[PDB]
């Protein structure tokens, strides 16, 4: 994994020594030419997994999510770089810092063999996030709003150091090979529930959990696209890819005490779609769609079965390119409006023709139509759930209804209809924004012709 | 906010309408059309306002017995079947300030017309915006009438969003 | 092409042409001209090709894996022969899957070929098809996302059990 | 395509077809209640003569005003956009 | 197998290569509309040979020609199904959409996104030849889900409407609302089988099939909009007449239908959901028929038309005669496609007026619109030896004689009676009696792409009925001793039907004073079921999600 | 640009309008609009077809058509 | 009830506006200044079957005859019926007829 | 425009519309009647439907009633 952390150190040195009207065309470059390399972690094995060494290892469940961890990168720098033209110069290289940083910690959780390693790591990636979404956020709100940090550092972070630190004296080792041939079943017993939680109660926070989810809305509200971006895309699944890590040695305790997380997530599911119908914010109406399309996720991880393993993996690159989609197309109505208020601006298919059809594309990709890889997820996630109980077909098809229902009103809401008279600002879209949602819906599309690239280990 | 002058007409006109509804032939129409015309004849020189206002309230509510659940609506009016077909095609015209100059340079008589009646939108805009404050009393208008131009020269106040509205076929 | 043992195909009877109409048969001349304007070209455009071919002879093989100990063998954790156990039963586990995918595609081979009369000739590919899938699921169901060796020689002894005591109470 | 004048025609003809009118008395200026002599009521049914012969319907706010040829003529003009 | 196999795949093919030439190669812009007419006119030609070799000697195929995807056991590749029901229906609906093409390059030609008009029905196509050809439920999927979101861009093409937006959004909820059981399908079909394959389906042909079943019911349900998920398709006429044309009979609303053909192995030995099919398509055919007779758009009575022959067609599925279904499916598409486009040259004519008490006097004004209004208008209700009595005929004597609901069996009949009603209405106001219509006629039928696209489809519907079940090989016992007064049962109440709404059209002509009736009113409202259902139903939902 | 026919033409006298006329007289009233409804049962549109006169439509050649294909059906039998 | 002395004044004088404007967006006759029998029906024809039939197919037969039919039950074909009295071109076989008929 | 419109009278018609309506109306008559001729079975009906209550006892194998 080093032909990849020094490269991406190196984007550093190359940001802080360009001319000053380059910062942006140099770091792009470098960082698309990083993300070209990435395609050699396919080297997988139907058996073994990529071990480099002692440290780093990949298999099909992290080589996906690092290969979209370093697609992003570039991407996010085109959509930062026209509201950041006003800022001084040290300022955008210390933005662009900021996202190399959080590259960088995010290429080694994803790889990392020791679950203490990874526990590092996992933390560290939100130094960068914080500093990103405060330092150049929308208002002076707080996304750290204390009582989150709280919550969170208490029920999330600290219980799994505890339990981290407390296995690797029982079993000796961390490193998830070992853990894979010396695991051991987990009895009945006060003391196993509250490993479990530990273990499991901070990747639910970042998923997030319905009930826990509340901080995710507030954050989309006040960052920059740049951070909506690596949130929606990335920093939610390292949630999911903590829980498909960690239920290996859970076992059998998950039978019972995946009850509650699956309550909260198939009734969760349906109420946070019907909240979608009345968002007035494009950024809160797509926060609560990766609330809703998460809560999938978490089922999938939870009954743990081969279905919904390769369920999960696809669900979770998918919604990654589709909220981040979503997050830029709204980024760029805002560019024009200076407003989130997704009602204030109609009818704008008149107006921006090529850009409706970015729309169309992400509406039709978020409500899962098939054979894209968002329905291929959404699917084998459904078929899982059956098996686990037949009852499920229900919930999971008036959600299908319902996604349905506000992705086409999002849709119809800000791209048809009559055009809003006073608002006389629109100019025609930019090349770098019709690329720049170019670059999200081919990869996306491209999927569907090889998905087994995207299934993960279980496939 | 209506007179009662106004109320009754309104209620002639539609039961018109929904009487038309009903009777589809011209010939069975232009019958009950006489005979409804006759009902108001009977009681147009009515003098007490109480028995006006009567029978205007139980004209009404016959009316809403006899009316039609399906009466005929113009294509173009509003629940019509035309209504807003057209305002995907209706494109303000702003938007050709954002023209490229090669497309621009396609239209050459069209757009030197068109800084013609930029020219004058500028130069006019300062007086409207004198003989509004002027002619207003204080505290704000009381209605939504605009004052026509006072002056030779002059173009009437707020106008340019009704002049260059776009055509109702636009494409 | 393939091999014919491992996806069979029993004889082809056409039957003859036996026209009872002066009319011409329509099909036949646009078969001719489809052998024309068709086949023939394409067959030429192909014999090129495999002309060049013919010139560049190389070849690939087909992996072999040696067999090692199995997990039974395994002492308790011992990570290297775990290692290579857990590596051959993956290896094992995903050519089973491909076992019953071709007993699937001769299930489903069978009954288009029989038209309306597959249910009486296609039982002995029911019956062949019901056999493997019923030893794929002994091996393999309900071991769960995070399966192995380990939790597949559970459930193999826990059936071992089941079947050992049913002996008793015979 | 409608134009100013055959607007005006359309407009005078079916007011000649109006029994209440002198087809000799009609001119684009002769209002309806001061010059004619009619009623609201058959200002009414005229100007739901006119949406039934241009096809559109004038709202009764604006309907209330039109009281001679002309200004239909216009009306209808302006909502047609008609300018030759 | 080579000439078949190659003809079945060129033609979908074929259909496909304007999509890609979207591409700028040798892009002409000047005439994409006569591009994509004419690939759907070479399309049916190369889609009539494999039609005559299976037509001969009955030959079919798989061809599983990509493999697409392995999840573990379950091998998903690309199959094509191209059997007695691909090789009969993609002629018809070829034929079909190349009229109305025809007709679109008349109908829509000041439109400015002409173009994008013409792609968007080349995909509506493409997306329902998935749908027939596929072989497996996933390619199934993709194809069934294509039409509806087609559906939803087409009926929404006026998007500055916000009527035309609402109607394109409901058709979207009332299907997905069906494609909850299409999943069921799915679900029960991998889990209990393993495969989405319909040779694995058949070939294992569970009996306990109650589940999969109920949940393919459910997804025709909502796809051919039976009574339950039924509103949607006369909203649907907020679209361009050429929409509702290709939408009621080539394509969309047949989907339902089709879905349970496919499976009537299945649906053969489950006597559970053969009964519960008849009595959903039996109130579908009557309600949708009953509401027809109040009507006074004319598209919206053609609508209520297509969902009470739709409703027929699921009779006919619940009476356990799939093979009649589909040939219904095939009949009704010429000339129930036909009344449309001559709705539009109608709806043209008078500047856009839909309204038939705004009609009339039409008879001799428009001749050919007229002519073919009438055949049309025959063919629908069974007028012997026309297309439509090849296979309303047949299925009216093949219910008489089943083993039935009897319920069903009188609500089948009345609905046929409705039928003649509906049919003499469009007639009586739109074509009979003296011009209702403002006074500059502007009537002109005299456009070689109206004339000649609605000739070819009058063709069919004289002839199509008969062609096709002389060609089409026995897959039944057409069952024909029976007495006399069930087999003249159809024939008669249809006579009976135009009788009995001569006399109610006359006394629209009397100096009477109509009164208004409850009865009246059940039928005009459309049964109260979108006043109640539309406003209920979203307020309920939306004021759930604030609070 | 465009001839309106002289608007003289149109009177009620032989049509149904005139059948109105009468009815309202004997209510005392008068249809004061009644020519301007008259040119839709005038010349052209004065006479149309009833609904089973639609229906036979053609009816008359294609059975002329037919007699003389069976006819020449029969011709072809008896040879 | 009809219009005011000021209501009239501010329609006519809009009226002029109005109708000017509309006036100028007519286009001049060299407006847009754009930058720099059987036989032809039959080549348009003739031309069109060839680039989208003649070359799909040849295309798709390549496609089917040397990659997809030399993979196992790529493509499947229902069996030919056979009928009494027919004879098999493999084998050359004669299948029998069927049993006399009772009369009917 | 080849056909002019009119004020408040019939519409200028040509003669290929009037000779085409009027050649598929008197096609659709003449498939009628002449397939009517052909197979008039179709929509009276193809073969005779016995009455039950004419078989004899001996055809139906009734025994007699006091056997
Ligand atoms: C090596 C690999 C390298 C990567 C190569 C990637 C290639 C990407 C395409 C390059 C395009 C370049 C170009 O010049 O295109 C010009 C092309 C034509 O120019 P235009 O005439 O001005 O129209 C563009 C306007 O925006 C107006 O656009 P529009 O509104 O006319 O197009 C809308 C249409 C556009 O969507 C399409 O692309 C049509 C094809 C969809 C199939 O979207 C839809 O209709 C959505 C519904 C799709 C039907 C549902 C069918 C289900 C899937 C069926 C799968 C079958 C499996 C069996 O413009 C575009 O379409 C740009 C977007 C295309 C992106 C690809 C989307 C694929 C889906
Ligand atoms: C003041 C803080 C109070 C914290 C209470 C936490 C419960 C204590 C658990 C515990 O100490 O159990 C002892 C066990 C090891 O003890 P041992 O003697 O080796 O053997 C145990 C059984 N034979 O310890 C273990 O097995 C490891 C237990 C996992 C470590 C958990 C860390 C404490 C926090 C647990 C809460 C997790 C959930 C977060 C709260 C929000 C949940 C929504
Ligand atoms: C349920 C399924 C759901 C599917 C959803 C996804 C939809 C995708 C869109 C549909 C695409 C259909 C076309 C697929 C054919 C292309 C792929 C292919 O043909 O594969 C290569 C082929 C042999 O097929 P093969 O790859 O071996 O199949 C196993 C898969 N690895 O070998 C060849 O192709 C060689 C043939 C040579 C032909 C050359 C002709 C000239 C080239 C002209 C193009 C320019
Ligand atoms: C899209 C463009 C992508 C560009 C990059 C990928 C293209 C690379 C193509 C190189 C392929 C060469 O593949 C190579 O072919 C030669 C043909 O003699 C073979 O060569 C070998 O084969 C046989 C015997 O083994 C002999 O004919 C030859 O003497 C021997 O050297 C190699 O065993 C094979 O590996
Ligand atoms: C799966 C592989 C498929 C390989 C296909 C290879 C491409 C072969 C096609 C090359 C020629 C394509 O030509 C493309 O289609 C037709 C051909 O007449 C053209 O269209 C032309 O004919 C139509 C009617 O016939 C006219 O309406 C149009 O005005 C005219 O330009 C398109 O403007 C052109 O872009």
């Amino acid at each position: 994994m080093l032909k990849y952390i020094i490269p991406t150190i190196m984007l550093m040195p190359l940001t802080w020594l360009s001319k000053n009207n380059m910062i942006w065309v140099n770091s792009t470059a470098h960082s698309l030419l990083i993300s070209f390399t990435s395609l050699l972690l396919m080297n997988q094995f139907g058996d073994n997994s990529l071990n480099f060494s002692l440290l780093f290892f990949s298999d099909s469940l992290s080589t996906p999510l690092l290969i979209l961890t370093m697609w992003l990168l570039p991407l996010m720098l085109m959509a930062s770089q026209h509201h950041l033209s006003k800022e001084n110069l040290t300022r955008k290289k210390l933005f662009i810092t900021m996202l190399i940083s959080l590259q960088l910690f995010l290429i080694m959780t994803f790889t990392a063999m020791e679950l203490i390693l990874f526990y590092i790591l996992f933390e560290a990636t939100l130094v960068p996030t914080l500093i990103i979404i405060t330092r150049w956020g929308n208002q002076t709100e707080r996304l750290n709003a204390g009582l989150y940090f709280l919550f969170y550092t208490l029920a999330g972070s600290l219980p799994l150091l505890v339990a981290l630190i407390y296995i690797q004296n029982t079993v000796g080792s961390l490193n998830f090979l070992m853990l894979q041939y010396w695991v051991q079943p987990v009895h009945n017993s006060w003391s196993n529930v509250f490993m479990w939680l530990a273990c499991m109660m901070a990747f639910m926070v970042k998923m997030p959990l319905y009930g826990l989810h509340l901080w995710l809305p507030k954050a989309h509200v006040e960052a920059p696209i740049a951070g909506s971006m690596v949130l929606a895309a990335v920093l939610l699944k390292l949630g999911g890819y903590g829980m498909l890590r960690i239920t290996l040695i859970l076992n059998p305790m998950t039978d019972f005490m995946a009850y509650p997380f699956i309550m909260l997530s198939l009734w969760g599911m349906i109420m946070t779609s019907s909240i979608c119908l009345r968002q007035t914010d494009l950024k809160s109406l797509i926060a609560y769609s990766s609330v809703s399309h998460m809560a999938l996720v978490i089922v999938a991880i939870l009954i743990q079965t081969p279905w919904s393993y390769m369920g999960a993996t696809a669900l979770m690159i998918a919604h990654g390119l589709t909220s981040s989609m979503l997050f830029c197309l709204a980024n760029s109505n805002y560019e024009r409006i200076h407003s989130r208020t997704m009602i204030l601006a109609r009818g704008l298919q008149t107006l921006l023709p090529l850009m409706a059809t970015w729309w169309l594309l992400a509406s039709l990709t978020n409500l899962a139509l098939p054979p894209t890889i968002n329905l291929i997820g959404e699917l084998f996630v459904v078929m899982s759930t059956f098996s686990w109980s037949n009852i499920t077909i229900i919930l999971m098809g008036v959600n299908m209804v319902i996604t349905a229902l506000y992705s086409l009103y999002m849709l119809i809401m800000t791209q048809r209809g009559k055009y809003t008279y006073h608002i006389n600002n629109i100019s025609p879209s930019f090349t770098r924004e019709n690329a720049l949602m170019s670059l999200h819906i081919l990869p996306l599309l491209l999927l569907t012709l090889n998905p087994k690239i995207i299934l993960g280990p279980l496939y | 906010y209506l007179t009662h002058q106004q109320k009754v007409l309104r209620l002639y006109k539609r039961a018109l309408r929904h009487l038309e509804s009903w009777c589809i032939h011209r010939d069975k129409y232009r019958y009950f059309a006489c005979l409804l015309r006759a009902r108001f004849d009977e009681h147009k020189n009515e003098k007490d306002m109480v028995k006006a206002t009567q029978l205007l309230r139980e004209a009404e509510e016959e009316f809403w017995h006899g009316q039609h659940p399906q009466p005929y609506i113009f294509p173009e009016s509003p629940g019509g079947t035309s209504y807003e077909r057209y305002e995907c095609y209706k494109v303000p015209e702003w938007c050709l300030d954002d023209w490229h100059p090669s497309e621009k340079a396609m239209y050459p008589d069209y757009f030197a017309k068109r800084e013609q009646w930029k020219k004058l939108r500028r130069e006019s805009w300062e007086r409207e915006v004198k003989q509004l404050q002027e002619e207003t009393p204080v505290g704000g208008p009381r209605t939504e009438a605009l004052p026509p131009a006072r002056k030779q020269g002059d173009l009437p106040p707020l106008w340019w969003h009704i002049v260059t509205r776009p055509r109702e076929r636009p494409m | 092409s393939w091999d014919k043992d491992v996806y069979p195909e029993p004889p082809r009877r056409t039957p003859a042409p036996s026209p009872q109409t002066s009319l011409p048969n329509p099909i036949t001349y646009l078969t001719k001209a489809f052998d024309l304007l068709v086949d023939r070209p394409v067959t030429l455009v192909r014999e090129f090709i495999e002309r060049q071919h013919a010139k560049n002879k190389y070849y690939y093989y087909h992996r072999e894996f040696r067999r090692v100990p199995d997990i039974t063998e395994c002492q308790e954790k011992d990570v290297l022969c775990m290692f290579e156990a857990e590596m051959q039963w993956r290896r094992d586990y995903k050519v089973d899957q491909e076992i019953v995918n071709i007993i699937q595609e001769r299930l489903k081979a069978c009954q288009q070929r029989e038209g309306e009369s597959h249910r009486q000739n296609c039982a002995k590919e029911l019956e062949q098809f019901t056999q493997v899938v019923k030893a794929y699921q002994d091996r393999y169901h309900d071991l769960g996302a995070h399966y192995s060796a380990r939790k597949c020689l559970a459930k193999q002894k826990q059936r071992m059990l089941a079947e050992r005591k049913a002996a008793k109470e015979a | 395509p409608l134009t100013l004048e055959g607007i005006k025609d359309r407009v005078l003809y079916v007011l000649k077809l109006y029994d209440k009118i002198d087809p000799e008395k009609l001119s684009v200026n002769s209002h309806f209640m001061k010059d004619l002599g009619l009623d609201s009521l058959d200002q009414v049914e005229i100007i739901m003569a006119m949406e039934d012969e241009f096809g559109f319907e004038i709202p009764d706010i604006d309907a209330e005003k039109l009281m001679c040829p002309q200004e239909i003529v216009d009306y209808i003009a302006d909502k047609k956009d008609v300018y030759e | 197998m080579n000439m078949f196999s190659s003809l079945s795949l060129v033609t979908l093919l074929l259909l496909t290569m304007p999509i890609m030439m979207m591409s700028f190669n040798t892009y002409k812009p000047s005439n994409y509309p006569l591009y994509v007419k004419t690939a759907i006119s070479y399309a049916f030609i190369t889609s009539m040979i494999p039609t005559m070799m299976f037509i001969h000697s009955g030959q079919e195929l798989i061809i599983s020609n990509w493999h697409w995807l392995t999840i573990q056991t379950l091998k998903l590749s690309l199959s094509f199904k191209m059997d007695y029901f691909s090789m009969m229906f993609i002629p018809v609906a070829l034929f079909v959409t190349w009229s109305i093409m025809e007709f679109s390059m008349w109908y829509m030609y000041s439109d400015p996104n002409i173009n994008k008009f013409f792609k968007y029905l080349l995909l509506f196509l493409i997306t329902m030849l998935i749908l027939v050809t596929a072989n497996n439920l996933f390619q199934l999927f993709i194809g069934w889900e294509g039409v509806g979101i087609m559906s939803f861009l087409l009926i929404g093409w006026w998007y500055g409407r916000a009527d035309a937006n609402t109607a394109a959004l409901q058709a979207i909820l009332y299907n997905r609302i069906g494609d909850i059981g299409f999943i069921l399908a799915m679900a029960w079909f991998l889990t209990n089988l393993n495969t989405w394959d319909l040779q694995q389906i058949f070939m294992l042909n569970p009996s306990d099939s109650n589940m999969p079943l109920i949940g393919l019911a459910l997804a025709a349900t909502g796809k051919s909009a039976q009574f339950g998920l039924h509103p949607w398709l006369p909203s649907a006429m907020e679209g361009p007449t050429p929409v509702s044309a290709l939408l009621h009979s080539s394509t969309m609303v047949v989907a339902g239908i089709f879905l349970l053909i496919r499976f009537y192995p299945l649906t053969e030995n489950n006597k559970y959901i053969q009964s519960i099919t008849l009595c959903l398509g039996a109130i579908t055919t009557l309600f949708t028929a009953m509401c027809a007779l109040t009507q006074n758009d004319i598209k919206k009575i053609i609508a209520f038309s297509t969902s009470s022959q739709l409703g027929l067609m699921m009779v006919t599925i619940g009476i356990n005669q799939p093979y009649l279904a589909f040939l219904h499916i095939c009949t009704h598409a010429f000339f129930k496609a036909m009344l449309f486009m001559c709705s539009g040259s109608i709806i043209h004519s008078l500047n856009d007026e839909q309204d038939i008490r705004k009609m009339g006097g039409l008879f001799k004004a428009m001749p050919f619109t007229t002519t073919a209004l009438i055949v049309g208008s025959l063919a629908l209700t069974g007028m012997p030896f026309l297309t439509g009595f090849y296979s309303k005929d047949l299925i009216i004597e093949a219910a008489n004689t089943s083993y039935t609901n009897a319920w069903a069996l009188l609500m089948t009949l009345i609905a046929t009676s409705f039928t003649a009603i509906y049919s003499t209405r469009i007639i009586f106001f739109a074509l009979l009696g003296q011009p209702r219509f403002p006074t500059l006629v502007n009537i002109n039928e005299n456009n070689p792409l109206l004339i000649n696209s609605i000739k070819r489809l009058l063709i069919g519907s004289l002839f199509a009925g008969y062609i096709i079940s002389n060609n089409i090989p026995p897959t039944t016992i057409p069952q024909m001793t029976m007495p006399y007064y069930l087999k003249t049962t159809a024939l008669i109440v249809t006579i009976l039907g135009f009788i009995l709404a001569l006399e109610i059209s006359n006394m629209t002509k009397n100096l009477k004073y109509h009164y208004p009736s409850n009865a009246f009113k059940f039928s005009t409202l459309l049964g109260y079921f979108p006043t109640i259902m539309h406003r209920l139903a979203p307020y309920m939902n939306l004021s759930m999600s604030q609070k | 640009k465009m001839e309106l026919p002289d608007y003289k033409q149109w009177k009620i006298e032989g049509t149904p309008l005139e059948t109105v006329q009468e009815k309202l007289a004997a209510r005392g009233l008068r249809d004061p609009w009644g020519r301007n409804e008259a040119w839709r049962y005038m010349g052209g549109f004065a006479n149309n077809v009833s609904f089973v006169g639609a229906l036979l439509k053609g009816f008359k050649w294609g059975f002329a058509a037919f007699v003389v294909a069976i006819g020449a059906e029969y011709y072809l039998e008896s040879q | 009830s009809g219009y005011t002395p000021e209501e009239k004044l501010r329609l006519q004088q809009l009226r002029e506006l109005r109708r000017r404007w509309l006036k100028d967006q007519e286009l001049s006759p060299r407006e847009p200044v754009l930058p720099p029998n059987v036989i032809y029906k039959t080549y348009r024809h003739s031309i069109f079957a060839f680039t989208h039939v003649l070359i799909p197919v040849w295309i798709i037969h390549y496609y089917l005859k040397y990659h997809v039919t030399t993979k196992p039950y790529t493509i499947v074909e229902k069996k030919p019926r056979i009928f009494p009295g027919d004879t098999i071109l493999e084998t050359g076989e004669v299948i029998p007829p069927m049993k006399e008929f009772p009369d009917q | 425009a080849h056909i002019e419109p009119r004020y408040r009278q019939f519409p200028q018609l040509t003669r290929s519309q009037v000779i085409q309506a009027e050649f598929f109306s008197a096609t659709m008559w003449f498939w009628i009647l002449w397939r009517f001729w052909h197979d008039s079975d179709a929509v009276l009906g193809h073969f005779p439907y016995p009455d039950p209550s004419q078989w004899t006892d001996e055809e139906l194998g009734i025994p007699p009633d006091d056997e």
